[PDB]
């Protein structure tokens, strides 16, 4: 319909700005209202309240504390709503300022020579609901026999809200670890953050225009629809053969548990936070591996992710092109604007600066294996939430890092994405200088 | 009391600077972001918009204005198809900015309130104060 | 002189130039060190060409003792290999950015000192650098060890400090020296030199009477970013290591701050470790390996990606950071392209560090911290060890070895395909892809 | 009353016809033949000429006129010329058509008796009929 | 069934339009990139080529297709180009569109196999139309 | 069959040699007097008139034909003035050639019966031919 | 003593080139990139930008410097559009150089302390120069 | 003290001037007859010739001057040839032009006396004379 | 048996043609490398070299050579200074491609020894053809 | 021994004067009216005219003439345009100067007796100089 917008006023991007206090304000008061011992059973410090808002927040699933017990059923609510916020706050938010950004775009093409906003917020609340309501009554053909009506249903749509918002918040002790060779709740955990952590566009995409076939979708639509299958392909491939002779973790498993439990540690590797096998006795190689996963995390538009699919895409075909020496990067037959490839390449080479100082700090306030120092680093940062054991002994500076770690990496991307692309203009030049490089 | 420009141009600017001074709510509407920027401190509110589209201008309710400038000058056809857009959407009063003759002619003649030359009406005028 | 050149006839060119280069030196040398005359008991065939991509990448890592297990005549083919890897790389990165130069005049002039002299003032430093480093070091080896052995010693020493290469004579490489601070300043001297780049050091022949303002960009990002990072690693070593009684705990305040300065000089490409690794703390380990990849300078004898490189990467996260429009360093704009050169470096480099350690983690069972630190090391040419490299399998040898000949020539390698890509008359339209 | 008008677009086909049917004697000049000889219609004289020339400004004894009026839009470099042409030669009140304030300020320096802006005078003016008063 | 047209104006766009509706894969070249673009949309593949060159022609392929369509409009001499270095290339049928009847018959001198002149066979049949 | 073109252009003597040779009376108009004269031996009647000009067209009695053909296309604001008169003059059928998209949407509006864009109605029209050739 | 110098040309480079080499700091701005890269070799800070917009000069603080000396050639308006936001910027001693009389005269009314004409000033040395 | 000068430009013009002030006989020679119109009043001789004609030149009598000008700025081929002329027919100093540098090289080459290049060596004085 | 030719354009590339299948090694060199890369296959050694600059005319030893064609058509001065130059270094022959009679008379002046007019040879040759 | 030349360039110029000194009579035809009065001097006929138009073809009767010499270089259009209305008018042998390769096969294509590509023969020519 109406096609405009009110300029900001008197020329850089608020966008970020937009984003950085919406994450602010809902944080602080999801804080103090951890604070009251009406949430909680016996009541929560203020650093451990603010790590627990932090993380429901950002639907890293990380807990300092037992989920399932220290929360009250008011508690368990509240954890609920959050994740609500956090997962599906984010895709309403990043679907929101896209809507805008391309609004301007469009308007600026005009001058030089789709629904309304409201109509697509409707869309991904009701993509949302039903996607939920679908986990809702599979979960619950399970859980409901065993624990009753009341007790069946709250489990059962606790999980398809956690699992559809990237959240990985159990209400067990050990998240996923009794539902080794279980199907049906594995399966329909997966479905939902693979689908939940598949971006709204790509949906939307598929939605609209699956009828002229798959040619026709957009370039991100394809990026998705092609890698998210490689990587849980690849993923779960590689998972099976480094775990398939450790007895510790997947060595006692059958031959079907065996591809179930390594399918469903790689789906959720991409940002999920689930885990069917033990991390603590999971062997090294592997860590590389999920390392790798968790940052490649989920699509642009999605409820989770680190750097998402799209990124590491473009990136990695602009190394193919840099070494076959092409002047132009392209994807189905479709030309990557330099740009994109310079937003790509600097996302990733940020927070590996970020990931390092973390990780450099982690080291001084705490003692610990390096290996468990980084892959709780990027856990953070890349918001899945698997914890390697480093997580239970946290110390107090320890958890204060650990919240700033989770607050940059859920907004640092998709924010540093809009600081390169409208970046503040000046009437101030200087000489241009040739840097050797290599 | 409301008022409407589209476009924000010399003479669009003009008119926003003087209907502000005078204690009126003005609505400045213009496609080049970088113009509604120069209007935005001297409108009540500052819009960046394709008045050519129809369904733009049926969101932004010209028809409760009183009064809606037409003031895109360089376009021929984008002025004249703005201003049968505004008849059509209930406006009252449209006020329309012509750079030739043969434009007032067109305008004045599908139904435009009022026909504005700037070139020809100082022609007029400056050969009055010179006349005494 | 005259400014022209031979175009190559019919995509980017010096990558092969570079690449035959390195193979057509390596290979002779793999051939020779399987001759006993230069082993006293003679090398395998995996171990002498691992030992050959060491001298050639002049990246130091043994998976034999130099001073024992070489004869005299080895030891003079080390020498000899080392002034090939280090200097000879030099020479060919100069060469190959003189012709660039000449053709980027040249194409100038159509839109709108020669290679034999700049050869000859490289060969001339190096020569006078070592020469300096060899007369330091004999003052003091050649009075408690004799007049040959002394001379022996110290000019094998020079060589292998401004070449970077970082080969000791003794069975532990400077641990003996921890106090001493002739050897120390002598040997940090040589690839703190060796390593700042011939094009700096030409800068400064040249324009050093006209100020520090008017050098040029490299030559101040450099002369800037050395003395900055000798700095940092030196307190960070010093402020993590001060209570370790392993390492320095035991030595005086002087002592502790020489042992700091000289592993902080030596984690950038030079391989020389006065204290040990082994027993070294996991941020200080990080530390270093954050400084063995930001390496020396461009045309250097140095290895990683370089400085520069480095240097740019921050100063454009920085612009990103304020949304500034143009990346500016000494109030010079820095093109896009250099970015995105720099980008694409590290970006290749931590994959291709990536893929290395899975590998050496498949094929050798440790700790992360050791796998990851020894992939650095070689891929870095640092060559510095921290008690993996004695217990390498064949197939971990083999790894370690293509990665050693990636390292050392990979950044230049991928600079240069960036340089001048293979031109297209087909292109396919825009599509915008999300990012973060 | 014997006045002078130098450009003969819209601004000056304007003046040209609120003058001649205003009862008095205007000169035209303009350097397009098709433009003069539209005016050659109603205007006492119309003449072909450069005003940037200092000789044929001379030989049109532009100091006679007591108002001299120049509308060369488009060509800001010829406005100004012309400008300090006329005020050189010696005539007593200049008054020059300006498009923008950058060219209003030069005029002033120059001495232009004044200055006339069409596009933000009918904006000021057509703002007040607006307001109604 | 097919199809290449080079030049996507307003007449190419059409033929691209009607030809992907019609069930049939075309190749729409242009050197504007931002035209380009919006034929890529519909489109089986668009390409930013300048078909004036032989060896650009030579890597299009163009021999392959069953008929080749030329609508370059404003560029006479980039038309008379297009049309030979496609009949050198080796394309069965070459369609082009022509603006001048002089343009018309060098195309057919050259070879062209079917020549469009848009305005003249449009009057021709509006007036079959206003006849009926 | 009574018939009236305006403008004989390129398109404008199209629609004139075809209609005439079917047997009907035509009216050729163009304000340029070389194309009426190259158009004089292929329609009954062309008067050399401006059909901007309103009481020009009074004249032509242009009510009395049953269909007038604008085909103004350099000049497209002559084109929307010209349709606006025949339309004022009572003409039942009017059809208009438009050059570009935003002049035919402003012609629908108009009232203008039929919109002619011949580039883009060759696009499908050719088009068409290729698939069955 | 700072000097600015605005314009590159054959002019701009020689000023800066004997300005420097008298030991004072001088500033070279001008909007062709490569002029800038060509000055920032001996020049103490190169700017490319243009010195016609109000806000740019403002930026540049040109007040600070001493003397500004305006060396556009071929561009007319540029010249007399800069000599006057330099006036209108507080700006000390302002020295334009001239390629004509008339743009000589305007100059000087607007208020340029000196002005330079090349062609008439090296004339008139050159005869000196015979006499000698 | 006699003299000529080839070429009556602004350069010419001004070095005629300064000449004849100074009390010395000059003979000017210009293609375009206007010039010598306008500088025959202030010139002891003017006359209307082209020097790049050798017969021409030849009945001019070039080689009685001590000193001549040759200020041909537009055409450099014509102050080239112009230059080989009045070296041929035994002028004993002459003194050219030059616009360019390239200019200015070739005219060094070919062996003219001295060579005048007014942007560069006006740049160099009013830089100095900025100093004081 | 050795030739240079300077300038590789449509006439210095048709001369390298003959000149290599006659069977005698050509050096042929440009200064844009485009043109050295269409014609290094033909001839036996291809350069990239800038003839206006002394030492590398000097380097590449033209002086040795039998015969040095000059070829450069578009800049009058670059081929004027490239023929000066050659002269200097010691080349026996040079015979340079002239675009104007003012060029070859400068050219005549300054002593190639043979001067080449391509449209005016050709006028005489095909007014011969025509009359017999 | 009646001749037509189309274009009065120094191509055409040339084979003016050869064809004249042969004895025969030209007719010279050119747009410009400054290059036909030059060539009037000479001719035994001038007309100002363009050869693009096809009545002022058939008005000056080409097809009398033996021989027609169209020599229209800068414009490729415009001897294109030249040599198919030359064809129509039914003269028997026409020759015509081309720039390039594509313009000589365009030519070709339509008719053109004997192509003549200046640069090319000259290359050839001097080359076969060059050896013998
Ligand atoms: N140097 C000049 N001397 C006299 N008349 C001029 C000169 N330069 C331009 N003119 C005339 O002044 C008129 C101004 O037209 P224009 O710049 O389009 O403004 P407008 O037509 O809106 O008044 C032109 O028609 C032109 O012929
Ligand atoms: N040499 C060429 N090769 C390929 N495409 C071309 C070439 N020259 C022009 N075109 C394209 O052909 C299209 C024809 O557009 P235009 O000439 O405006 O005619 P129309 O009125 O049909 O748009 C242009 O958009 C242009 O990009
Ligand atoms: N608006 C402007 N702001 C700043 N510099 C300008 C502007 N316009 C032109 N210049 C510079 O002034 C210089 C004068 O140009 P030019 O006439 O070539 O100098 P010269 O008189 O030496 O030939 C140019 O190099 C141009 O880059
Ligand atoms: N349509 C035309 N009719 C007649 N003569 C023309 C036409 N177009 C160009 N010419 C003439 O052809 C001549 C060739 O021009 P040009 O290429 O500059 O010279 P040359 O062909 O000698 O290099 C010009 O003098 C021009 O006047
Ligand atoms: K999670
Ligand atoms: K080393
Ligand atoms: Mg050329
Ligand atoms: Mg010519």
């Amino acid at each position: 319909r109406g096609v405009f917008y009110v300029p900001d006023g008197k020329a850089k991007g608020g966008e970020p700005r937009i984003i950085l206090l919406s994450f602010l304000g809902v944080l602080l008061p999801s804080a103090v209202l951890l604070t009251l011992p009406v949430f909680s059973v016996s009541g929560l410090s203020i650093t451990d309240a603010l790590f627990t808002a932090t993380s429901a927040i950002s639907v890293t699933g990380l807990g300092v504390v037992d989920t399932g017990q220290h929360f009250t059923l008011a508690g368990k609510i509240l954890l609920m709503c959050l994740m609500q916020i956090g997962g599906l706050g984010q895709m309403t938010l990043s679907a929101v300022l896209l809507y805008m950004f391309g609004v301007r775009l469009s308007l600026r093409q005009q001058a030089l020579a789709q629904v309304n906003l409201r109509r697509l917020v409707k869309k991904i609340v009701t993509f949302a609901l039903v996607a939920e309501a679908i986990g809702f009554v599979f979960l619950s053909y399970r859980w409901v026999p065993e624990m009753g009506w009341q007790t069946g249903m709250f489990y059962a749509l606790f999980h398809s809200i956690s699992a559809f918002n990237n959240a990985g918040f159990a209400l067990f002790s050990d998240s996923m670890m009794s539902f080794v060779n279980d199907p049906l709740v594995s399966f329909t955990l997966a479905g939902l953050f693979i689908f939940g952590g598949l971006g709204f566009t790509v949906i939307g995409d598929v939605w609209r225009h699956w009828r002229k076939g798959f040619h026709f979708l957009h370039i991100h639509t394809k990026i998705m629809l092609i890698a998210t299958p490689l990587l849980l392909l690849v993923g779960t491939v590689l998972f099976w053969l480094l775990e398939r002779h450790n007895p510790n973790t997947m060595g006692s498993l059958t031959t079907g548990g065996q591809w179930l439990a390594a399918f469903f540690q790689s789906a959720s590797a991409r940002t999920a936070g689930f885990n069917s096998v033990d991390l603590t006795q999971f062997t090294q190689p592997a860590l590389l591996i999920m390392i790798v996963l968790m940052l490649i995390g989920a699509g642009s538009t999605s409820t989770g992710g680190g750097i998402k699919v799209s990124t590491f895409a473009v990136a990695f075909m602009a190394t193919w092109t840099f070494l076959r020496q092409k002047k132009h990067v392209v994807m189905f037959k479709r030309t990557v604007n330099w740009p994109t490839v310079t937003k790509s390449l600097a996302i990733i080479v940020v927070s590996g600066a970020i990931l390092t100082t973390a990780m450099f700090l982690l080291m001084l306030t705490e003692k610990a294996s390096f290996d468990k120092v980084m892959f709780e680093t990027i856990s953070a940062f890349a918001t899945v939430g698997l914890t390697a054991g480093l997580t239970a002994e946290l110390s107090e500076p320890g958890k204060y890092i650990m919240i700033v770690v989770m607050i940059i990496g859920r907004i640092g991307p998709l924010t540093l994405a809009y600081m390169l692309a409208r970046p503040e203009p000046t009437l101030i030049k200087y000489p241009e200088d040739t840097v050797l490089t290599g | 009391k409301q008022f409407a420009v589209i476009g924000l141009g010399r003479f669009g600017l003009a008119v926003c600077k003087e209907l502000q001074d005078s204690g009126s709510q003005v609505l400045a509407v213009d496609i080049n972001e970088d113009r509604v920027k120069e209007a935005a401190g001297f409108v009540s509110q500052a819009i960046v918009a394709n008045c050519t589209h129809e369904e733009t201008v049926a969101e932004l309710k010209l028809d409760d204005y009183d009064m809606v400038m037409i003031a895109i000058g360089a376009d021929v056809n984008a002025s004249i198809l703005a201003t049968l857009i505004a008849k059509e959407a209930g406006v009252k009063s449209v006020w329309v900015k012509a750079n030739d003759r043969f434009q007032a002619r067109v305008l004045q003649k599908i139904g435009a309130d009022h026909i504005i030359m700037p070139e020809r009406d100082m022609g007029i005028r400056v050969a009055r104060k010179m006349l005494d």
